[PDB]
């Protein structure tokens, strides 16, 4: 639940997380951590622009054309999350809340992963030439030369880890999304028509499998001596077996080096 | 004296046959090792327990140096080096133990204890061989900390007076071999010895 | 807190190494396991498969050098210490086996520094090297992982046989000559890939004792598999506890103390239980309860008294009621029995059959059944293949006498010597069977043995004395245990493990007893039990917990044995509550006279509740 | 050692240090550890921040060895001690 000063939604009054990003965009709206049981009160003190749902067939068709004609999927939003990261958070949040229903995010996410450009931006998001507005980097134009180096080296990888963790751990739903992510990756990894594409798909797969190995190790270290989160990490390695073995070899090497020396 | 430890006098090195021999591999481990407890006892007494008469140390180094430059006798040079090398290993063992025990000159006295000063006299008079032997002694101390070999042990205070240092040294050196029938402290202390 | 972090990093390393091994196992079967099930998977050729293996090996080489050098150094130190124990003497308080090994901080460190400098030029003589192997458990994680890599990559691109070449029995099979060396934790040597596992024998023996709760909890730990009694008994103790608690049907037994009626009563009920059941269906029970008449009181102590009571009936050598010879004897050392075939009547089969159940019942509920068996008869019960080495357990005299015969046949002059003996393929039975020559092979009487077939003659002597003469009891005694315990519950434990779980400790160990029982009066009590004769310790435990022996594990007491000191009274006598194994002794301020009460209570041989 | 240490990885850094490979009175020392003559000034300048913590945390143990480069590059904390004690000894004289 959320609270808004401008709309007067305070104390017992609150607005749902869907109303915060539409009805109260740009206001002084902040998340609050109290009284988990509640319901939305946006319409009682504001003209709720979220009470009406449009034609669902036209929404998907519009998404199809934007993903084809435009180059809008690469731009992040005001909170630094690339569009794919935003969608995965929505699915994980929805699948917990929607279980309390007593008688789009799934379809959009399963469609955005299907195109190469979105996967290229998400997996290499923190990498250089791609800058997060809220990151402590991409501000390096006024620091001393020695400060600017030591920062060109190193590449942002927190956002990629957050996306990988959600699709494996937090998104405990169906496996269709994980297979879809691998399906476009393997297809782009064996395409010999478009020039200069094999070596790019190789590098993208390397970076992605590094994040999975990081998530897979922490889960296994945490657990005692098969849980679904581990089974999903294992499935990713098998589908890309040539590219998973070498990535794990370096991951193991980094862990034992301080012990060896 | 110096080549003692090898051969058999009274120890499990002696009587390593059938009585102390269960299939040949028992002797293989018992062999390939040379005793030095008797050698260390002689060295520690000559360097530490004896007074500052500094005449026996000169007498010992006089004959070692004389035989290290003897040519008219065939094979004398080779045995002189082997004797010298074993003796210098013993002195280095005592010098490391003595220096590790004592604390640094925090009082600015600019005085080195006599037992250590006698160790340096041996090293200087045998410069090419002492430098070679100190190289291997240092390597033995730092090799366990190059990996996780540990043996944590416990922290100990550092002696400030000479008498306390001579106490600890004689406990581990005046010992009869045998008859016949916390991790960071160890790493830092080994690093200090190196 | 360093070692905790280093051991955690070594565990994280092992988790990754397993995945590489697991992934590399799918390479040969890729198109059938991964490429078909997974809708989207890459395609693998053959040239990249061999290149992949080269990439993995070159990465793991630096870790291989790190582990091997450490494990080689520790193994040489551990082996050298064992060499010093044999040559050095007990006594002098620096012997590895002396009491002391079981000091200032300055003094402790200086020895470690001195030891390292001495062992660099391998001087290290007459002194046990300093080695804290409990601090090498981050090494044990690394080594155990790399074994897992090569213990499975070998598939991708025991029972000692030797019959000839004998050695004296004193150091060939020492367990046979002294059968009292069966401690619960006895080292296997004292009783009696692959190259690396055997290259570091001593190191892997210390691991699995100090590093079993962590390391050994891992999914593919060698220490868990290499583990002996301590890990195998705990697994079994849970195994039949699971099947004991699940069952909701119990059985009641009812017998008397009289010898002739006890066997008749016990058989009369056991066969009746089998009547309503089937041979294929096991006779698994929740709990079998037996109460002796003319003495009110029901409890655990009654059950323990029964197993001893029924055992003595078959232990003794007198006759039995007809509904005919005694059904056991000791061919070798005293205490270890072998079935007596006899007239091979149908009644005898049931007697050997029904003695099988009580062995299984005792294991099922974890009491002790004092029916001691030879090694060979225990082995055939479990189903392991009998060989020509356990024959030494049948007796020491004959195998040793027969051992010289093969050894003498190694000379050319033995042909003339063999003419003197002129043995044939015939064996005279013992006075147990009434004698009589028996042919090993057809027409063997007319065929004299030669040094050529001494290799052949020896094996024909053993199994004739092992299996065929006791064919029907061994085949009958077997389903006695079979009908009560499942098939797939006893394969793990060997014949040596089975004895400790059934018969318990061979002798009443006071040193273990003190660590088992819980409470100046005690010191007098402990001194008395130390000197009291070995003949009546069994009665004391029989007085204590209605059994002449002790369980081989601390868990074997349900509940733990306890002794309570009552307020002083020199008139009363100590009383034991077998159902709780609790002994009450009046607080006596005297030692010698207190022994009189204990002996008086022991000789009663009576229980009541 | 010309390149400024940039990677924060033990494995990569160890790779770099490896893969980059008359009268007696006239004898002169020739420190060339794994190539190139090495001066203490160069090493001191290279490891600057690492040597500021070293001389400020390990001051009583590693900064007390004979001829330690922790105590002659020290700041005020080591400077306030030896002057006042030296003055006090002179005052009591
Ligand atoms: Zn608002
Ligand atoms: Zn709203």
């Amino acid at each position: 639940i959320f609270e808004c000063r401008t709309c007067g939604l305070l104390e017992s009054l609150c607005c749902c997380t869907e109303c915060a990003r539409v009805c109260h965009k740009g206001h002084d709206c902040k998340l609050k951590r109290t009284s988990p049981t509640a319901y939305c009160d946006c319409w009682e003190k504001c003209k709720c622009k979220t009470l009406i749902a449009g034609q669902k067939s036209a929404r998907l068709d519009l998404l199809y054309r934007l993903l084809t004609a435009t180059n809008l999927v690469t731009l992040p939003n005001s909170r630094g999350e690339h569009l794919l990261l935003f969608l995965v958070q929505t699915v994980a949040r929805q699948t917990v809340e929607h279980c309390q229903y007593r008688p789009f995010a799934q379809l959009a996410l399963e469609r955005v992963l299907q195109d190469w450009n979105a996967l290229k931006s998400m997996i290499m998001f923190g990498s250089q030439e791609n800058k997060d507005p809220l990151s402590a980097s991409s501000r390096i134009g006024h620091l001393l030369p020695e400060e600017q180096v030591y920062l060109n080296q190193q590449s942002g990888t927190i956002r990629l880890d957050c996306f990988t963790h959600c699709l494996i751990v937090k998104c405990t739903a169906d496996i269709l999304l994980l297979d879809t992510l691998l399906g476009t990756l393997v297809k782009e990894l064996q395409n010999k028509y478009t020039p200069g594409r094999r070596e790019e798909a190789i590098a993208v797969t390397m970076r992605f499998l590094r994040s999975v190995a990081r998530v897979f190790v922490i889960l296994s270290v945490e657990m005692a001596s098969i849980p679904q989160p581990i089974g999903k990490c294992k499935r990713v390695f098998q589908a890309l077996l040539p590219y998973a073995v070498e990535e794990l070899c370096n991951v193991a090497e980094s862990l034992i080096v301080p012990v060896r020396m | 004296m110096i080549m003692f430890g090898s051969q058999e006098n009274k120890d499990p090195l002696s009587a390593s046959s059938r009585i102390g021999h269960l299939l040949p591999e028992e002797q293989v481990y018992l062999n390939q090792q040379s005793g030095t407890i008797r050698l260390d006892c002689f060295t520690h007494c000559l360097i530490v327990k004896c007074t500052a008469d500094i005449l026996l140390l000169d007498t010992l180094l006089g004959t070692l140096v004389k035989e290290l430059q003897n040519k008219y006798t065939p094979g004398r040079r080779e045995e002189a080096i082997a004797v010298t090398m074993r003796f210098l290993r013993s002195v280095a063992r005592v010098f490391v133990i003595l220096s590790v025990e004592m604390a640094s000159s925090k009082k600015k006295n600019n005085f080195i204890p006599q037992p250590i000063g006698k160790c340096k006299r041996v090293f200087q008079a045998l410069l090419p061989y002492a430098v070679e032997e100190l190289c291997n002694v240092a390597e033995s101390l730092i090799v366990p900390v190059r990996m996780g070999i540990a043996r944590p042990t416990a922290p100990f205070t550092l002696a400030s007076t000479s008498i306390d240092a001579m106490q600890g040294s004689e406990e581990l050196f005046s010992v009869e071999p045998l008859p016949p029938r916390s991790y960071l402290t160890s790493a830092s202390s080994l690093a200090r010895a190196y | 807190s360093y070692l905790t972090s280093a051991s955690s990093l070594a565990r994280a390393y092992s988790i990754v190494i397993r995945q590489i091994s697991d992934l590399m196992g799918l390479i040969p079967k890729y198109n059938h396991l991964v490429y078909s099930q997974i809708p989207a998977a890459v395609k693998l050729t053959y040239q990249d498969a061999v290149n992949l293996q080269n990439y993995v090996e070159e990465k793991l080489i630096p870790t291989w050098n790190w582990m091997v050098s450490i494990m080689d150094s520790t193994e040489a130190q551990l082996r050298y210490g064992s060499a010093l124990a044999s040559a050095g003497d007990p006594g002098h308080p620096n012997h590895p086996l002396h009491a002391s090994q079981n000091m200032s901080a300055r003094g402790d460190f200086l020895n470690y520094a001195l030891s390292l400098m001495r062992s660099h030029n391998d001087e290290h003589s007459d002194v046990l090297p300093v080695l804290d192997v409990c601090s090498l458990k981050h090494v044990a994680y690394v080594f155990q992982a790399l074994i897992y890599w090569i213990k499975a990559m070998n598939q991708q691109t025991g029972c000692i046989p030797p019959n000839p070449f004998e050695v004296p029995l004193a150091e060939a099979i020492p367990l046979a000559d002294q059968p009292h060396l069966l401690q619960p934790n006895a080292r296997k040597e004292d009783l009696f890939h692959d190259m690396l596992l055997g290259r570091w024998r001593l190191s892997l023996e210390l691991f699995g004792r100090v590093f079993m709760e962590d390391v050994g909890a891992e999914p593919g730990s060698i220490l868990t598999e290499l583990g002996g009694f301590e890990v195998k008994e705990s697994k079994f103790r849970r195994e039949m506890e699971k099947l004991r608690n699940q069952q909701s049907r119990d059985l009641s037994l009812e017998v008397d103390r009289d010898r002739d009626l006890l066997i008749q009563q016990t058989m009369r009920q056991l066969n009746n239980h089998f009547g309503r059941r089937c041979a294929t269906t096991p006779m698994a029970v929740h709990r079998v309860k037996v109460t002796f008449k003319d003495e009110p009181g029901e409890g655990s102590g009654v059950a323990r008294s029964f197993y001893t009571a029924i055992a003595q009936a078959f232990l003794s050598n007198e006759k039995l009621p007809n509904l005919n010879a005694p059904l056991f004897y000791q061919p070798g050392k005293r205490g270890f029995y072998t079935p007596r075939p006899g007239k091979n009547t149908e009644a005898r089969l049931n007697c050997f059959r029904n003695i099988g159940r009580i062995l299984g019942l005792c294991l099922l509920q974890n009491e002790l059944c004092p029916i001691t068996l030879n090694r060979h008869v225990i082995k055939v019960l479990l189903g392991r293949k009998v060989n020509w080495h356990d024959f030494a357990f049948f007796d020491p005299v004959m195998y040793e006498s027969l051992r010289q015969l093969i050894l003498a046949s190694q000379s050319s002059d033995a042909d003339a010597v063999f003419s003197a003996m002129d043995l044939a393929f015939a064996i005279d039975l013992c006075k147990e069977e009434g004698g009589g020559q028996v042919e090993l092979i057809p027409n063997g009487v007319n065929i004299p043995v030669t040094p050529q077939n001494v290799y052949e003659y020896v094996r024909k002597y053993a199994e004739h004395r092992m299996l065929v003469v006791a064919e029907q009891p061994l085949h009958a005694m077997r389903k006695g245990l079979l009908d009560v315990l499942p098939k797939n519950s006893l394969e793990d434990l060997t014949a040596e493990d089975f004895r400790l779980l059934v018969n318990g400790c061979g002798e009443v160990n006071v040193q273990m007893l003190i660590s088992f029982t819980s409470f100046q009066f005690k010191r007098w009590f402990w001194s008395i039990v130390e000197k009291m004769s070995m003949t009546e310790r069994q009665d004391l435990v029989y007085f204590w917990t209605s059994s002449p022996s002790l369980p081989a594990s601390e868990e074997g007491f349900q509940p733990m044995p306890s002794i309570t000191i009552r307020p002083p009274d020199d008139q009363h006598l100590p009383t034991a509550n077998t159902c709780i194994s609790r002994l009450y002794v009046p607080l006596y301020s005297s030692k010698q006279i207190l022994k009189q009460k204990l002996l008086l209570a022991i000789k009663t041989k009576n229980f009541g509740f | 050692l010309e390149v400024l240490p940039t990677k924060m990885s033990y494995a990569a850094n160890l790779k770099n240090v490896m893969n980059m490979q008359p009268p007696l009175t006239s004898f002169r020392p020739q420190c060339s550890f794994m190539g190139m003559v090495i001066s203490h000034d160069m090493l001191l300048g290279r490891w600057r921040l690492s040597l500021e913590l070293f001389g400020r945390v390990f001051m009583e143990d590693v900064g007390a060895e004979p001829g330690s480069i922790l105590t002659e590059l020290g700041g005020f904390e080591v400077k306030e001690s030896k002057f006042r004690r030296e003055m006090e000894k002179l005052r009591n004289q």
